[PDB]
């Protein structure tokens, strides 16, 4: 199947450079495009950019241009990106990932390395205590319309404490490959419901639902799942 | 028989065209098994845009 291995995270010195590689397995690099995207500790993610096949073209943040490089290498199926003067700020979970605006079937992300140093998506509700098989919902409300011809470009990831957020639910009403038949999603244009039946014990995690219909590409805000007990 | 070379300069060109396309935002249903009446739609409509 799809996988994805991070090295050279843990610990750098500030002002100092840092070199982080990302080797793939399972599928051909050469044409799926890779992303590499941040996230804070106990903050969203952050997109850090998107890089080609073919090294033509690497798009990124505006704000964070000056201190990361995003390379690639297609004979040995590896990304590879590179920080230079780091700050405080830079102390987050690295994730790469495969071509999820591209291919929505083929969203993957990868485990992703720490290195330490208007659309308003509202998730409902902040916290929830749900019993073993049984069935939960969360909902998520966007302040724009998020429905491009006829799809709601909305995903549905799930991210635990040291672990990467896997793309369970895409386009709002797919399950992901993979992943069993046990998330179910719906809704209609300003209102997302995610449903899970039935409730197991490792399912207790943080879901967020991510929406990169336009500019800017927004991330949930974060509903913790409680197993009780 | 085949007609479309996914390889060749012109249509790989093409090729990385909507694979970018795609990854920039998103686009509908997916992708990497493809047919060539999408292919011949492609050039069917680059017909009707010259003419
Ligand atoms: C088809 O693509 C392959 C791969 O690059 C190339 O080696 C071959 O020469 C191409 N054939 C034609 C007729 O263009």
């Amino acid at each position: 199947e799809v996988k994805l291995l991070e090295s050279g995270g843990g610990l750098v010195q500030p002002g100092g450079s840092l070199k982080l590689s990302c080797a793939a397995s399972g599928f051909d690099f050469s044409e799926y495009w890779m992303s590499w995207v941040r996230q804070a500790p106990g903050k969203g993610l952050e997109w850090i950019g998107e890089i080609n096949p073919d090294s033509s073209s690497i798009d990124y943040t505006p704000s964070l241009k000056d201190k990361i490089i995003i390379s690639r290498d297609n004979a040995k199926k590896t990304l590879y990106l590179q920080l230079s003067k780091v700050r405080s700020e830079d102390t987050a979970l690295y994730y790469c990932a495969r071509p999820r605006g591209n291919y929505v079937v083929m969203d993957y992300w990868g485990q992703g390395t720490s290195v330490t140093v208007n659309i308003v998506l509202t998730q409902s509700p902040a916290s929830l205590a749900v019993s073993l098989g049984q069935r939960a919902t969360i909902s998520c409300r966007a302040s724009e319309s998020v429905d491009s011809y006829g799809s709601s470009f909305v995903h549905w990831y799930q991210q635990k404490p040291g672990q990467p957020p896997k793309l369970l639910i895409f386009l709002a009403s797919k399950l992901e490959s993979g992943v069993p038949a046990r998330f179910s999603g719906s809704g209609s244009r300003t209102d997302f419901t995610l449903t899970i039946d039935p409730v197991e014990a490792d399912d207790a995690a943080t879901y967020y639902c991510q929406q990169t219909n336009e500019d800017p590409y927004t991330f949930g805000g974060g509903t913790k799942l409680e197993i009780k007990r | 028989f085949q007609l479309v070379n996914y390889t060749d300069t012109i249509p790989a060109r093409i090729m990385q065209q909507w694979r970018t396309s795609d990854s920039r935002d998103h686009t509908r249903v997916d992708w990497k098994r493809p047919k060539y009446t999408s292919a011949l739609t492609y050039d069917g409509v680059k017909v009707m845009a010259e003419a």
